[PDB]
């Protein structure tokens, strides 16, 4: 067993050597390139007093919400500056939040272990606690919502599972990582996602068989960062190890990296545009940087934030990319 | 150990298409998209939510 | 406070 | 005399650098900590202050350029009162917001419990506000009794008139004396003896607990409260005895003038005080770390 | 317009509550509690209970505090310590009769060194190089009777000798003060926990008020 799995690994290596012909940036030389993004903050959300670690950006590319350390989960229009809700968090240690397609659905989780999924849609008036997730061990990392009844999340305790929201139950659990997973990203089918760990490995992920169907050994650190392709044949991981690296589903090669001498600081959060040739990385550098997904060239920088950049989002419209940083502000970028 | 055995044995079957085919309908789905994308191609503020 | 006269 | 000639031209380089120093000053502070940094009491006192200043030295070159033609105002009625009344407002809220910053910081050294609970921001607005009210209702004296009078050599001067109050001579003298002698001593305690009271009290004790307790692990906190104590005290001080000395003996002065050094020596007190006004953004403000790092990063 | 402004009456009335919330979140002092193994952490907030992470909100003296233990977190520290970055205090729990006891999990590895590992390493974490650390010596009724049986040489082969509580204590309590890499700038509060009442909350109140006067003093300037 032990003898053969060397060699299983290395069989792997060597069926990418052939597949191995010609790297992304080559064949793109030809291409025009995008050239210098000229992005500014047209708004400035100022409504938290704590450090910001995540947000998701609504389907209606209007309202998103915003998650801090403040006790506080607020959801944002981000067209006039307005705060839909105000929901008091019962832990303030929150990491994570996400945002219903539908939109009557917000989930946060943190270090209390808890993914609480809230309701926005009350006949009241008030957000009320509509469920409270329970059932990991390592602390919440990141949670996405494939629907109203489902939702995905992945926890630090190495293992993401799959639940629902009407039972409350874990519906499946993901396994194969080794250690603690940090970033989680939805397919536009969702049909299959991918977990983002600290083994530096990104593995694909069946919902529905609920096994690893591919995985991805490219980085070299902590992997904080992850997002699929707007095809969904493709997804690029943010590591601490300042490299960006893009990944095929169908190729199992790693497509091309997005490194720059000047950053050595880790990657937090990653996204794409519309059409996916943007690559916004948010670094620990206190700003962001546009990486050209085909060619590695930096189109852009997003500074303007006064401490680090924790989350990253583009809008499904494309019309704006949000960041929000530890200096509790959200700025809108175009 | 067998666990690990076996996830790798069911990646090993999968079917990699090369690189440079993935590489070039990686490029494909951009080119049809880019005159969609704000981010890449800016529009004027009348289309712009954000002023 | 100016000492003006 | 060459020295009489020295004492007079010195003043207006005085207040030249003041003018320069406290506008820059005033608008980095200002522009740093009032827009790129979260709001704190500490924070909104150094606004408060900044402010101050800003629109004292704002108005500075028109009294620069009154006493350059020995205190004659080019200028109109109106503008000597606006200018008149800028001034007298600032420099009271200035000094009672050094004091008001003095009492914060004694409040939180003596008493942490009190301001980590009970010092909140808006609470740190109202108080900070009643400040600019007491300095108000003491510049109100300069509101009503200030009009601009012109000699029949063709010169004017803008200053208190009682023509109108009294209407009798003898009348009118005695409510220009009273009110003179009122202001004075307005001007001494409330000016100079409270807060400067306040602010020896209020860094003594901080001094007194931070050596007690054994926070001192350089010598650069009680650099910055002598520095802050020192300061305060040798400029507002002399302009204080000078004026003090003038408002006891004005009826001399007015009636026949036996004291005619104080004629002259208000104007370096002056100037002084004015110095004290454009230092204390650098005094109070840039001490801080994050200040210094927030300006270094802008 | 005025459906614009309805929903902004709701952001004004949403912003009103959000400062006076910050404001009650504000007044309360954060502390971290950190080392697991039997180190008596469980014992420290017992005395301190009157009223994932686990949160207990006490008033002392009418000063709030909010402790947070991290106990049950398994995975790595350093994927979310950063989120402890701005806590009033971190107070360090170390057992003192454990320098002959052996980690459960590692039988090679001293428990007590371990406690040093992790010791040093938050004092040398980027995000807590300002914060100040009250470091808590447990067990020390239990520690002065098992000093005379075993001396420091399984851990401490450095060690003089004079083998008793005041004596070990102290060279215990300066060995972890010496791995404070941050000095001029971190104070360790160590302390023996005690069993008479209402003393064991009374050193970490005075501990935190002078990490207070500090932190207030060092954004008006005066530090």
């Amino acid at each position: 067993l032990r003898q053969e799995a060397e060699q299983l690994k290395n069989q792997i290596r060597d069926a990418r050597k052939a597949c191995a012909d010609a790297t992304l940036s080559q064949i793109t030389n030809n291409i025009d390139p995008v050239g210098r993004i000229q992005m500014r903050t047209r708004r400035t959300l100022r409504g938290h007093l704590a450090k910001i670690y995540a947000m998701h950006w609504g389907t209606d590319s209007r309202l998103l919400v915003s998650a801090s350390q403040d006790g506080k989960l607020i959801i944002w229009d981000s067209y006039t500056t307005n705060k839909v809700h105000a929901i008091p968090l019962r832990s303030s240690w929150v990491m994570t939040c996400a945002y219903a397609p539908s939109g009557n659905y917000v989930a946060c989780g943190g270090l209390d272990n808890i993914c609480s999924i809230y309701n926005l849609k009350t006949r009241e008036g008030n957000v009320r606690v509509s469920r409270e997730l329970a059932g990991h061990t390592g602390y919440l990392s990141c949670c996405r919502f494939l629907d109203d009844n489902q939702i995905v999340t992945s926890s630090g305790d190495t293992t993401c599972a799959l639940w629902d929201i009407e039972t409350g139950q874990q519906t499946t659990t993901f396994t194969g990582h080794t250690g603690d997973v940090m970033s989680l990203s939805l397919a536009p089918d969702t049909r299959l996602f991918v977990s983002g760990a600290c083994d530096a490995s990104a593995k694909l992920w069946d919902v529905r068989e609920g096994m690893c169907r591919q995985t991805f050994t490219g980085h070299e650190s902590d992997i904080n960062a992850i997002c699929f392709f707007p095809n969904g044949n493709a997804f690029a991981t943010g590591s601490d190890d300042a490299t960006c690296r893009l990944f095929d589903l169908r190729a199992d090669q790693e497509l091309m990296t997005y490194s720059h001498d000047n950053i050595i600081c880790g990657i937090t959060s990653v996204s794409f545009s519309k059409s996916g040739r943007l690559l916004l990385a948010g670094y620990d550098d206190f700003n962001c940087n546009v990486w050209d997904a085909l060619k590695a060239d930096r189109a852009g920088v997003l500074a303007g934030h006064d401490n680090r950049v924790s989350c990253l989002g583009v809008t499904d419209d494309g019309m704006a990319v949000a960041t929000g940083s530890w200096d509790s502000f959200l700025k809108i970028w175009n | 150990a067998r666990k690990l055995v076996e996830q790798l044995k069911m990646e090993a079957n999968i079917d990699r298409i090369k690189v440079s085919k993935a590489a070039a309908d990686l490029m494909a789905y951009c080119e049809a998209h880019a005159k969609e994308d704000p981010l890449l191609t800016p529009v004027p503020a009348s289309e712009n939510p954000f002023r | 406070m100016l000492f003006i006269i | 005399s060459a020295g009489y000639t020295v004492l007079r031209i010195l003043p207006l380089v005085v207040l030249g650098v003041t003018f320069v120093l406290g506008v820059l000053g005033n608008g980095l502070v200002i522009w740093v900590a009032g827009f790129r940094m979260t709001r704190t009491v500490t924070t909104i006192c150094y606004l408060n202050l900044a402010l101050a200043d800003f629109s004292f030295t704002a108005t500075l070159p028109f009294l620069i350029v009154s006493m350059a033609m020995g205190e004659k105002w080019p200028f109109g009625w109106f503008l000597c009162k606006l200018i008149h009344i800028v001034v007298d407002i600032n420099l009271f809220g200035s000094v009672f917001l050094i004091g008001f910053i003095a009492l914060d910081r004694c409040i939180c050294v003596l008493h942490p419990v009190w301001a980590q609970n009970h010092r909140t921001v808006s609470l740190a607005m109202k108080v900070i506000v009643g400040p600019w009210i007491l300095a108000l209702v003491l510049t109100l004296p300069v509101f009503l009794f200030l009009t601009t009078v012109t000699i029949p050599n063709g010169d004017t001067y803008c200053t208190f008139n009682f023509a109108s109050w009294g209407g009798t001579p003898e009348e009118r003298l005695k409510v220009a004396i009273t009110m003179l002698t009122a202001r004075g001593i307005i001007r001494f305690v409330i000016g100079f003896l409270l807060p400067m009271s306040i602010v020896a009290i209020c860094y003594g004790l901080i001094a007194a607990k931070i050596h007690k307790k054994g926070m001192i692990k350089s010598s650069r906190p009680l650099r910055v409260l002598t520095a802050v104590v020192a300061s305060f005290f040798i400029c507002w001080f002399p302009f204080q005895l000078v004026a003090l000395l003038g408002t006891v003996w004005l009826k001399e002065m007015l009636f026949y003038g036996k004291y005619k050094i104080i004629d002259i020596l208000v104007n370096p007190t002056s100037s002084l005080a004015f110095f004290n006004s454009c230092l204390n953004p650098m005094l109070y403000v840039f001490v801080g770390q994050d200040f210094r790092e927030r300006l270094i990063h802008s | 317009s005025a459906e614009d402004k309805a929903a902004a009456e709701r952001s004004k009335m949403i912003d009103k509550n959000l400062r006076e919330d910050g404001e009650k979140a504000a007044r309360e002092v954060k502390l971290l509690l950190l080392g697991a193994g039997e180190s008596g952490k469980n014992t420290i907030v017992k005395q301190m209970k009157i009223i994932g992470i686990v949160e207990t909100h006490f008033t002392f003296k009418d000063l709030h505090f909010k402790m947070f233990d991290v106990g049950a977190q398994r995975s790595e520290r350093k994927k979310w310590i950063h989120c402890f970055e701005g806590v009033t205090a971190i107070i360090f729990c170390v057992a003192l009769s454990a320098y002959d006891l052996v980690l459960a999990e590692d039988e090679e590895m001293n428990r007590m060194h371990a406690s040093m590992k992790l010791f040093d390493s938050i004092c040398n974490n980027k995000w807590f190089t300002d914060t100040s650390i009250i470091l808590f010596l447990n067990k020390k009724d239990l520690f002065e009777e098992k000093i005379t049986h075993s001396p420091l040489t399984i851990c401490f082969p450095e060690y003089t000798g004079a083998n008793k509580y005041d004596e070990a204590a102290s060279y215990i309590q300066s060995k972890f003060e010496d791995l404070n890499k941050r000095k001029d700038t971190k104070e360790i509060y160590t302390h023996f926990t005690c069993s008479t009442d209402t003393k064991n909350v009374q050193f970490v109140f005075d501990a935190v008020t002078d990490v207070i006067i500090k932190n207030n003093l060092k954004d008006c300037g005066l530090f």
